[PDB]
């Protein structure tokens, strides 16, 4: 999803985009659930 | 489960790159596609199942060019009576075996 | 009592409105109140809880502190890691727990009191908090969801509209819309394979009941639901709940009744205390079986329960009966010791046995202890070659028993040749499924059973009734006469793919069988076979031939039975004479030749050949099999909808016969073509006369031809047909013909009407007479030439010449029309997405499809640029060639006539041109998004190998410019090159 | 991973043999046991020392000959479980003696 | 108490051993037949065991 | 009953050697790895084959001298276990060369 500019992310999911990755990858957890968070 | 993520770790697509829970011998997919063109396995040693055949499988639609099947303590050559049915005339079958062949 | 009804007084509201979901959930509420069931408001999880504690105080009469119900709650009922599969498993065999309380006792909770139905407590709610919903709680547990729906809405559809920790338990899923009924077993599956075992509640003679307020008058009475749920419900091992349908239920409960009601009279033994069940052969016998010897044994005076079978079924069984672990009904071999140590060895008393151990016990053993015990025995596939001395072996040395017998070939006393009636042997029918509620049920399919009246030499040899004569006419005379098998021959070479649907090539089709009488007939029959393709193809050289083999052994043993068998046919190459196994294997080695295989005639080549053989049918390999009888039992294929027949069937062999054909295969197979050539019809009407009564031949077989061309009034169903030629005349005058529809209300009449002449349409393919129509669509007139072999075809005197020539069928181009129109509203309303009303036609509009061939066909023998119209309307009469249009015509608008020299060469210079142009359209596909070539040229034949295109994948993401994986970004672009690629394949799907 | 696992497949092989080869001489039958001996004893490291643990077997010997002089051990302790099992082999010969052949006769 | 050849249930010599271990006059040596226990896997199974 | 059970017998073993003996030389500290080796191993069979059907210890040898020229199994099993541990005593001397002696300065 960075391919830029912010490590730590937020919640500003804006899920009608959340489809694209859920069928270009369907692991698509969150922006503030990670291991890194 | 962790075949499933031992193939997902190395960078492989979503698509078409799956395992499917169950046992090959009793319950096989896909039967459909296809013919392969390159097989490759590694049966673990002693991996019995009741027979000779437990189900109506002795008529099924695998088995049938053998003659006779396998028992359950020698279920090793069930895998390579299912080996030449999901191959094409193309494909080749590497597939490993104990050594203590004579004739069994 | 009863849980399948055998009376039911119809109820009735007045209303009372039967609408809106609210009338039927208030209703609904009301009618199970009035039923005894309590109504109550919960607004939480902890209430449920607090009632689940309430109800099981109330039942076990313990009572907890909130140390001890917090235990047994986290501990044993809400443990929150299990799934659905873990609850349902506690349901069904975990459903006592061991406890200890405080003051060190130890006690058994239980949930589900299976022993005493009456002790449960049963409650109802409704959600919290869309869907108007009602559940049932058993003990506080919830188990049966009841879903409502919207009245228009079909239930093929409803099915597809699908904190906390309760609603894991959950067993029956009920839904309905008022209309229908059908109920689930615990949330297996979705659309793809739904309605395949979502059953219906009925009464004891296999009358659905559909409506809500006979299925709550008559399902949710609280013995029959608690009797349902917990005592005809298996948790198989493993994700498998089977909820019996209820004509299972019926024959278990009635097994049951008739031991329990035999057992107080004290009248074992005798052959008015047993009976039998009846089923249809494979529509699922294991399972009732299984339930009816497993509710056997616990009976407390019942000590043991034997399970006895034919040769040589025994392993196979042993299984599906412990594929609900362990009833221990093992049986290796007899030993004699071994065996009566299994008699001893105790407490689970359902043994499988052959009946030839069990015959083998009898002769050697003949003092055994079991001997005065309470025996129930049950049998299975009653055919009589290993039946009869055992019954009076049975019948001496033993003392006290009951006998049930399942079976799908009843004796009855209309049936003759010395034999004993199975009344006479087991008793009352104590309950039957027959082909009649299967062909009600929509199961399996209807029949048609046609005589071939064509033949006036030979009319009275094939309508005699003298079974002595039909005996005593076997010779090369009678039966055997060259020309007679010479037209039945052309009979079947010239309406093979008109029955079996291939009158197109790119259609799929079917492919039949051919029964006849003897062995001497059959290699006549394959000989003239052998001839006649040669015959055919000395004419024009481009008949497709078809693919026929044959196979018999063995023989017509004995007389064995009553009246009348296919012979149980052996395997012993070596029993024939010289003849019959020189021709088989002849057959064989021109078999051989042509799919490369080495079975030979001895027993193991031919064993393999026959299992070969019943798998090349089920793919459309072969098209035709003669056979004398084999495959008329066991064999089963959807693909199969055909049966010529020269052969003397009779009863229930008869019934067999015909039953090989009439599998579901989709909504294109509808009934299944009895083809004969003997009187058979009688036959039929007296077969059929064994089921029941004389409304039964208007259910099973068929309606005639004129009734399906006119309209009718069905006296099966109340409903009001139009017919044919109604529909017809509707054609034309209702609309301004032929292409000229604009408004919405113009769109949606056309096609509910032409949906339902497709319909009709594939009805009638199967006639003579609509064949006959049809092929009087396309002669030259006059031209007696063309007229005379017309009418060798199809036996037509002038007079009904003249009257077929009166009927005048719509014109083939209007057909054209037509469907053109409705596949153009068919790709109108596609895209976005008022119109989501009616299912459009889909399955008879995937046939008639023309895969470029006939097209190059026709392009090929035009002569003589004007052409260029045809094809532009003939490519829109085809699903899925629509791309091609542009194609073809910049094929023809590129490229003359006179660059091909003839027909087959033409095919190759399309596809070469085809190509040329599809590395042009590759090359300006790429250049104008500026993508990544080789990946987006990988991912193009990658889509052009799979035939379509998905977003899945990432790959062709990876075709994405320089950046757009990013959420600041349109990603519009992204679904434009998805579109342009979508019409790039679309745009060549099958060349290359 | 018991010895008595082992001798159920063993068991189990021999009542195959003799079942579907109709020996009914007892030398022959002891080359059928022969056939199934070593065809019965297990190969892994950790389901040899398991069987060694459990009952039934016995680290002391039958015959000290049959110990390969070598400094190969789990050849050795393979050998006794093979020596163990041609032991419960002779009394499965001295059941199926009177076990099988007895019934088929048709 | 082996009259009742399978009856349902098990606790009742979970009983059977409660009440003559108690016997608390005097000096008691009791406190002792607590080793009988539940496993098994399922109840029924449990009951069919013991009886066994 | 792994091979660690046993390593970590002799590891309290050869502390408390060295913490009640005082011994700085280490010709004598492996005198006293001597000492705790044959005092930790174990003496039933059942543990034997548990500790060989374990970890870390493996059936091969560091030197064949050490199996006695003999038919007594587990006599050779015990001199591999012994072997093994002679070798992870190494390492504990390694260990114990600047673990305990370096505190006891008072």
């Amino acid at each position: 999803i960075e391919a830029t500019d912010d490590i730590k992310d937020d919640a500003i999911k804006t899920k009608g985009y959340f489809i694209y990755p859920s069928q270009l990858f369907c692991n698509v957890a969150a922006k503030a659930n990670t291991n890194d968070r | 489960n962790l075949a499933r993520m031992n193939m997902f770790l190395h960078n492989i697509n979503y698509d078409k790159f799956d395992i499917k829970l169950g046992n090959t011998l009793t319950e096989p997919h896909f039967r459909d596609e296809k013919p392969f063109d390159a097989i490759v396995s590694n049966p673990p040693y002693s991996v019995k199942w009741i027979g000779s055949d437990d189900p109506t499988l002795i008529n099924d639609e695998r088995f049938a060019p053998a003659g006779v099947l396998a028992p359950k303590s020698k279920a090793d050559f069930a895998f390579v009576l299912h080996a030449l049915n999901y191959l094409s005339a193309k494909g080749r079958a590497a597939i490993v075996c104990f050594p203590g062949i004579f004739y069994r | 009592n009863f849980i399948v009804l055998d009376k039911y007084i119809k109820a009735e509201p007045t209303g009372d409105s039967y609408q809106s979901e609210s009338d039927l959930e208030r209703e609904l509420i009301q009618d199970l109140r009035n039923q005894g069931y309590e109504f109550i408001s919960v607004k939480s999880q902890s209430a449920m809880l607090a009632n689940v504690r309430e109800q099981l105080q109330n039942l076990n009469g313990v009572v907890f502190n909130d140390s001890e119900w917090r235990r047994f709650t986290e501990q044993y009922l809400d443990n929150p890691s299990d799934g659905i599969l873990d609850k349902t498993r506690k349901i069904h065999i975990d459903y006592i727990c061991d406890f200890i309380f405080d003051d060190e006792r130890l006690e058994n909770i239980y949930l589900i009191d299976k022993k005493n139905l009456m002790r449960n407590k049963v409650q109802i709610i409704q959600q919290f908090e869309n869907r108007y919903d009602v559940t049932i709680l058993v003990n506080g547990l919830p188990l049966v969801q009841i879903e409502l729906k919207k009245r228009g809405v079909a239930i093929r559809e409803a099915f597809n509209q699908i904190e906390n920790s309760l609603f894991k338990y959950l067993q029956l899923f009920v839904i309905s819309n008022g209309t229908d009924t059908r109920y689930f077993a615990n949330t297996t599956k979705r659309d793809k394979n739904s309605f395949d075992f979502t059953m219906n509640w009925a009464k004891s003679d296999n009358t659905l009941i559909k409506d809500l307020k006979d299925f709550t008058a008559t399902c949710f009475q609280k013995h029959t639901l608690l009797n349902v749920l917990v005592n005809y419900s298996v948790f198989d091992s493993s994700q498998t709940l089977l909820v019996m349908r209820p004509y299972q239920i019926a024959a278990t409960e009635r097994i049951l009744w008739k031991i329990k009601s035999s057992f107080t009279a004290k009248n074992w033994s005798k052959p008015e205390s047993g009976g039998y069940i009846w089923h249809t052969t494979g529509s699922g016998k294991t399972l009732t079986s299984f339930k009816a010897a497993r509710l056997a044994t616990e009976l407390d005076f019942i000590d043991k329960v034997f399970f006895v079978v034919d040769r040589k079924d025994l392993d196979y069984q042993t299984m599906k009966e412990y594929q609900r672990f362990s009833p221990d009904s093992v049986n290796g071999s007899e030993n004699t010791a071994g065996l009566k140590r299994n008699l001893d060895k105790d407490d689970n008393k359902i043994i499988v046995t052959t009946i030839q151990k069990l015959n083998n016990l009898m002769k050697a053993e003949s003092d055994l202890p079991v001997y005065n015990q309470q025996v129930v025995f049950i049998f299975d596939e009653c055919h009589r070659s290993q039946f009869g001395e055992a019954q009076k072996n049975l019948k001496k040395k033993f003392k006290r028993y009951y006998q049930f017998g399942f079976t799908g070939t009843p004796i009855f006393p209309e049936n003759a040749l010395g034999s004993e009636t199975t009344a006479s042997v087991f008793g009352r029918e104590l309950h039957s499924y027959v082909i009649t509620d299967a062909i009600r049920d929509e199961k399996v399919l209807k029949f048609k059973v046609d005589y071939n009246d064509v033949r006036p030499q030979f009319k009275s040899l094939e309508t005699e009734t003298d079974e002595k004569k039909l005996s005593a006419a076997e010779n090369q005379q009678a039966f055997l006469h060259p020309m007679r098998i010479q037209e039945i021959t052309q009979y079947i070479l010239n309406n093979f793919r008109q029955k079996t649907h291939r009158t197109f090539p790119g259609s799929k089709g079917f492919n039949a069988m051919l029964a006849v009488s003897s062995v001497d007939a059959a290699k006549a029959y394959y000989a003239t076979f052998k001839r006649l393709q040669e015959e055919a193809a000395n004419k024009s050289a481009t008949y497709k031939p078809l693919r026929i083999a044959t196979i018999f052994s063995f023989a017509a043993n004995e007389e064995q039975n009553a009246i009348g068998e296919i012979s149980d046919e052996t395997f012993d190459t070596s029993a024939m004479d010289s003849s019959a196994k020189e021709f088989l294997d002849a057959a064989i080695r021109e078999y051989n030749s042509h799919f490369k295989t080495n079975f030979s005639t001895d027993s193991n080549g031919f064993q393999n050949y026959y299992r070969d053989l019943a798998q090349r049918v089920k793919n459309q390999d072969i098209d035709l099999l003669i056979v004398v009888g084999m495959f008329l039992t066991g064999f089963d294929a959807p693909t199969l909808n055909t049966l010529f027949v020269d052969k003397n069937l009779r009863y229930h062999g008869l019934m067999q016969a015909f039953s090989r054909t009439n599998r579901i295969y989709d909504a294109t197979k509808t009934f299944g073509n009895i083809v004969t050539f003997r009187d058979l019809e009688r036959s039929t009407i007296d077969a059929i006369t064994l089921f029941g009564d004389k409304n039964t031949k208007n259910v099973v077989l068929e309606k005639s031809y004129t009734e399906y061309m006119e309209g009718f009034t069905d006296a099966a169903t109340g409903e009001a047909k139009r017919g044919f030629m109604t529909v017809v005349s509707e054609l034309e005058q209702r609309f301004p013909d032929p292409t000229s529809i604009e408004s919405e209300k113009e769109k949606k009449d056309f096609v509910k009407l032409f949906g339902e002449y497709l319909r009709a349409e594939n009805i009638l393919q199967n006639y003579d007479e609509f064949a006959t129509l049809k092929a009087l669509q396309q002669i030259d007139l006059s031209d007696p030439v063309a007229v005379e072999k017309f009418k060798a075809e199809h036996y037509v005197d002038d007079e009904k010449f003249a009257e077929l020539q009166t009927i005048r069928l719509p014109a083939d181009r209007k057909i054209q029309d037509y469907r053109s129109a409705y596949n153009d509203i068919r790709d109108w309303q596609r895209r976005e997405k008022d119109w989501d009303d009616v299912v459009f036609e889909v399955d008879l509009l995937k046939s008639q499809e023309i895969n470029l061939d006939y097209i190059l066909g026709l392009i090929f023998e035009h002569n003589r640029g004007e052409m260029i119209e045809e094809v532009k309307r003939l490519i829109r009469s085809s699903l899925g060639n629509r791309a091609k249009e542009g194609l073809v015509v910049d094929f023809i608008q590129q490229t003359n006539l006179d660059d091909l020299p003839d027909k087959a060469s033409i095919i190759d210079a399309f596809f070469t041109f085809a190509q040329r142009e599809q590395q042009r359209e590759a090359e300006a596909l790429i250049k104008e998004e500026n993508l990544n070539e080789d990946a987006a040229k990988r991912y193009i034949r990658t889509s052009l190998k799979r035939e379509y295109a998905t977003e899945n994948g990432t790959e062709l993401n990876e075709t994405l410019p320089k950046l757009s994986p990013l959420n600041p970004q349109y990603k519009t672009k992204k679904q434009a090159v998805f579109q342009k690629i979508v019409s790039f394949i679309e745009k060549f799907k099958g060349v290359g | 991973m018991t010895y008595n696992n082992v001798f159920d497949h063993a068991y189990e092989m021999l009542k195959e043999n003799i079942r579907y080869d109709d020996i009914r001489d007892t030398d022959d039958l002891h080359d059928a046991i022969h056939m199934a001996a070593d065809n019965a004893v297990p190969h892994y490291y950790a389901d040899i020392f398991s069987v060694m643990a459990s009952e039934g077997i016995d680290l002391e010997f039958e015959d000290s000959g049959l110990m390969p002089d070598t400094k190969d051990v789990i050849r050795i302790l393979q050998a006794r479980i093979y020596e163990q099992l041609t032991i419960d082999l002779w009394e499965d010969a001295e059941d199926l003696l009177n076990e099988y052949l007895e019934e088929v006769e048709e | 108490l082996n009259a009742d050849l399978n009856s349902i249930f098990v606790a009742i010599e979970s009983s059977a051993y409660g009440y003559p271990s108690e016997a608390d006059i005097k000096g008691l040596f009791a406190d002792f037949d607590t080793t009988s226990n539940r496993l098994g896997n399922t109840v029924k199974d449990k009951n069919a065991r013991l009886a066994a």
